[PDB]
């Protein structure tokens, strides 16, 4: 499979350097060509980015969306001077997909608490973001500068909040956590805000592990936050069910208070599910 | 461990594509984010060396470090458009001792032998120093220009006198080192030249198995002109036992001529010293050299080896 | 060790074989020979059985309260004929404590789910119960006959409802609960009560490994009954711990119902804790 | 399993206590509750019993039975102190239903030639007659009296026909088994008739290891004695296969008169039976067995086997 993506990468560079020399050379026949070149590449791309997801190599998936970023960037550094406006919306819709399918790799990889995949496909989410400022520079509209910045800050915050997991300090991570979710209220992306349950679902099961039931309730209140924010029934169950394990921890710590407010906010992600 | 730099150099990417999305709206909040975050990263990484410096594990120190030049570089980018100074001066304070903690890195590597190491530590010392120059040019320290380019030009040259080490022709090597303590010495950063001895100090140990007992005083003419600056008695210690090392074999070799100069730099260094223990062992196997030399019936170097060995007994 | 017990049986047969004897060919002095050997083997076995919990052998310890029970059975025959109602109220004494050893016995091996020694402890308490009827017989308390009745009718419920857990049908052991809880309140012991509760734990325990929450609401519901009337908060708190395990599962189930009566279960034995 | 039998031993355990209790108190409450309990464990045991019975594991089986056995003891001391003839009645029937199928365990246990099962299936029915004894003296019914003391002796004359398995001594398990068909006949029971059959079948088949094909045939007598009162077809089908087996041996010793007392008994069975295949190859053996007779050419004995192979094919 790998020579594939080595390939691609090579294609795409000769893509780039012949519309270099094009420029010197004034040519828009190798426009032509080079958009070809992409296009051939991208399109075949994207369906194995897709496939992948059977396959389940997640490495190979985020790899082939970085192949497709770095093949928006060169087609954007085209389309820019070409001045066709169908070509920029194609790689904006491209992009947009391609940033959305790597927040549905980074659910998966956060769920099974793999934050390696977690950091690289919230790499790919914030380079991703450039292509489209870059674009946007060119179109005018500061609503998607706006949005670009936004879905890297929030990912940044989830890569801010990762670190406090890994060097240990569950309420250092929670406080960051709040940050993001804040964060993630600029940005406005439901699924993004499923990343942030996501994640604040594994930090809650990390409080819970090192028995700190409080920084838990907090951690399970960011995650129904997010949730409220934005609607997933089944985040919504397994919050419920989160806040009941806390509830239960803390009943063994003898907390009263803290059980109560477990089962209150259990109860109000139940409410929210409805 | 390995994620937490992962994150931090993503944290910087993220703050990098900040600023640069910032500037075309002139969005000073996503600035001001992006400078907090580029401040974290540097407290963090500082906190990152410090514990690496205990864990043992360099390559985590010098990617702590890579990260570092790479968030000063924010910093910067931020602070040149603010035109602030003191945004510009904590982030040249950092790289500073960062850059200072770097050449400890550096220094051990050298000192255990770990080409690798070095070479990659003497990389981000050459980046860390880009960032030193950029600061200094927009700023107008220009006397800051001449202590990044020296601490960039010495770390370069350190590393190609290491290349010539691994070719085997060690006077190319200590062509490079005699320019690489010149450069140095241009701005005279005393902890750079004792990584400098410390490569001379690698120079010398390598040239023991080669048995060229008089490019080896080359080189350890080199390493006397950078200690001579900094004073490290161990370095000069260990400065003198090489002297001794190559004296012995230049000896059995008969080169007593190669022999007495060696002396002739022993004493160079270990008066700086002082270490009457050192003083009178070197003075002792100078001694064995004049024995060894009169062996030969070799009388004007005789005579000189009984200068320097006097000369050198003179000194304590 | 065990030769100890054998041993001690034997003392027990030699007594026993003399009684019958003395009760055919009369002398006081073979009578009181009897009854100091009775009684140096009541006491010789009793060192060992109030050891037997700290060496955790619970076989062992229940094989000595069967000696002490069986030992009963001859002391109250010698007491009873011979006239000493004081001999009588050392077998009551000693079989009372063994009992109450044998409920504690039977509590722990219930929280095993190791039901081997629960049902050998049970049977020991139905001999004891048997020689204790022997010994109010001639006391003439009424009190104590309903009592045995009760204990023997409580021990045999609990035997069923073990007998059902191992069958799996966790809702004829919930009604037979039902029937052990009313044979508990009418004995009036607290420490039996306990007994019945740490089952009810084991059948919820049970009917949550099966994910039966329903009946597992059903066995919570007789549990905080037993507990309500025995006062123990290290019951209601693994009670009330429990009923979390059961709300958690319900929601699990997605069955907002059962929750509600699962949290109101966990905040009947958390008021009663208070 | 093993947890559920205790279990249920205990409630059993507890049911006679508890009738102790109120026995001795006076108590009619107690007496009902007594009741209610028995009867409650009496229909699970009933079931389980049933069920290891199907599981083929004939050794839970018969704890399974010696339960009932036991809940039939506490049922009967229950019922002939509260004095009514139903519960006599259901008591009753539960011991003789558990014997049934504690004879059927032993007659499956001594075909198989597991003597541990089969010892302890005797010892179930034992009890089993002690239960039945007690119910018939205190509901007052000579024929059920007559039914346990001719079952009860059956069952010690079955004893002694298993110790005489063990021992080895033919003679003395056929004066037994003589003494078990009286009892048996007596009674008119069709498994006591069963049971008595297949213990005469292995000492067939033991008195056949030893060689002793003078005795099997004693033994043979006995069990077509027993097997033409109770039409056990298949039993009767065994019978004449044995019987043909040990004429075989007969006619290999040279001893044509016991193989033409065996064929005596072989057609015998067989004309009950009806089996076609069973009567030929049964006249086929018969013509083998005056074949060999009449090579030893003893008149009186050929007009026997004339008169038995001849009255065989008369019926075949």
């Amino acid at each position: 499979p790998e020579l594939f993506l080595q390939d691609l990468r090579s294609l795409v560079e000769a893509a780039r350097i012949l519309a270099r020399l094009a420029r010197q050379r004034g040519d828009e026949h190798a426009l032509e060509r080079a958009a070809r070149w992409a296009e051939q590449a991208a399109r075949q791309a994207e369906r194995l980015a897709r496939q992948a997801r059977k396959e389940g190599n997640l490495e190979l998936a985020l790899k082939a969306l970085q192949i497709l970023v770095n093949a928006a960037y060169v087609l954007a550094e085209i389309a820019r001077d070409r001045g066709n406006e169908e070509l920029l919306e194609y790689a904006a819709r491209l992009a947009e997909e391609a940033a959305r399918q790597a927040i549905e790799i980074a659910a998966q990889a956060m769920e099974e608490g793999n934050f390696e995949l977690a950091l690289e496909a919230l790499e790919i989410i914030n380079e991703a973001a450039r292509v489209l400022a870059r674009i946007a520079h060119h179109r005018g509209n500061q609503e998607l500068l706006e949005k670009a910045a936004s879905l890297t800050h929030a990912s940044a915050a989830l890569s801010r909040a990762i670190a406090a997991i890994l060097e240990g300090d569950v309420e250092k991570a929670v406080r960051a956590a709040q940050e993001a979710v804040k964060a993630a209220k600029e940005a406005g992306d439901n699924d993004m805000l499923r990343a942030v349950a996501i994640a604040a679902l594994r930090i809650a099961k990390e409080a819970e592990k090192q028995g700190n039931v409080e920084v838990a309730v907090k951690a399970a209140r960011v995650a129904v936050e997010a949730a409220k924010q934005a609607g997933d029934n089944d985040v919504l169950k397994r919050v419920s069910e989160t806040l009941l394990s806390i509830a239960a921890e803390a009943t063994k710590q003898g907390n009263s208070e803290v059980m109560e407010k477990a089962i209150r906010v259990s109860e109000e992600a139940e409410k929210q599910a409805g | 461990p390995r994620l937490v730099l992962r994150a931090l150099e993503n944290m910087v990417r993220a703050a990098h594509t900040l600023a640069e999305i910032a500037r075309d709206n002139g969005n000073e909040e996503w600035l001001e984010r992006a400078a907090r975050l580029a401040e974290e990263v540097a407290r963090r990484a500082e906190r990152l060396a410090r514990e690496a410096r205990k864990e043992g594990n360099l390559e985590l120190a010098l990617k702590a470090l890579q990260i570092l030049v790479n968030a000063a570089y924010v910093l910067a980018e931020i602070a040149r458009d603010r035109g602030n100074e003191e945004e510009l001066e904590y982030a040249a304070r950092l790289a500073e001792e960062a850059a200072r903690q770097a050449i400890e890195i550096a220094a051990q590597a050298m000192e255990e032998g770990n080409l690798e190491l070095a070479l990659k530590a003497l990389q981000i010392i050459v980046n860390a120093a880009y960032v030193l120059a950029e600061i200094a040019r927009d700023r107008g320290n220009e006397e800051l220009l001449e202590k990044a380019a020296s601490l960039a030009e010495a770390a370069a040259a350190l590393a190609e006198a290491i290349a010539a080490i691994l070719e085997g022709d060690v006077e190319k090597a200590v062509r490079a080192a005699q320019e690489a303590v010149k450069a140095a010495k241009e701005a005279g950063d005393n902890d750079m030249l004792r990584a400098v001895a410390i490569a001379a100090l690698r120079i010398a140990k390598e040239a023991e198995k080669q048995g060229n007992v008089e490019v080896a005083v080359k080189a350890a003419r080199v390493a006397v002109e950078a200690a001579k600056q900094a004073g490290d008695n161990d370095v000069l210690r260990k400065v003198a036992e090489q002297a001794l090392r190559i004296a012995k074999e230049a000896e059995k070799q008969g080169n007593v001529e190669v022999a007495v100069k060696a002396a002739r730099v022993a004493v160079e260094a270990a008066k700086q010293a002082g270490d009457n223990d050192v003083l009178r062992k070197v003075a002792e196997q100078a001694l064995e050299i004049a024995k060894k030399a009169a062996e030969q019936g070799d009388v004007g170097v005789m005579q000189k080896a009984m200068d320097v060995a006097l000369r050198a007994a003179g000194q304590a | 060790p065990e030769l100890f017990l054998q041993d001690l049986r034997s003392l027990v047969e030699a007594a026993r074989i003399l009684a019958r004897l003395a009760r055919q060919r009369g002398d006081e002095h073979a009578l009181e020979r009897a009854a100091r050997w009775a009684e140096q083997a009541a006491r010789q076995a009793e060192r060992l059985a109030r050891q037997a919990r700290k060496e955790g052998n619970l076989e062992l310890a229940l094989k000595a309260l069967q000696i002490l029970v069986n030992a009963a059975y001859v002391l109250a025959e010698i007491a009873r004929d011979r006239g000493n109602e004081e001999l009588l109220e050392y077998a009551a004494r000693l079989a009372e404590e063994a009992a109450r050893q044998a409920i504690e016995i039977a509590a722990q091996a219930m929280e095993e789910g190791n039901f081997e020694l629960a049902l050998e402890a049970l049977e020991i308490i139905n001999e004891a119960a048997r020689v204790l009827a022997r010994i109010a017989h001639h006391r003439g308390n009424q009190e104590l006959l309903e009592k045995a009745a009760s204990l023997t009718h409580a021990s045999a419920a609990l035997s069923r409802a073990i007998a059902a857990i191992l069958e799996g049908d966790v809702e004829k052991a919930v009604r037979a609960a039902q029937e052990a809880v009313k044979a508990a309140k009418e004995a009036g012991d607290n420490d039996m009560l306990r007994a019945v509760a740490i089952a009810a734990l084991r059948i919820a325990k049970e009917a949550e490994k099966q994910g039966n929450v329903e009946v597992a609401v059903k066995a919570a519901r007789v549990a905080v009954e037993a507990a309500k009337q025995a006062g123990d908060n290290d019951v209601l708190r693994l009670v009330s711990e429990r009923a979390l395990s059961i709300a958690a599962s319900s929601v699990k189930q997605g069955n907002y119902e059962v929750k509600e009566k699962a949290i109101r279960v966990a905040k009947e034995a958390n008021k009663q804790a208070g």
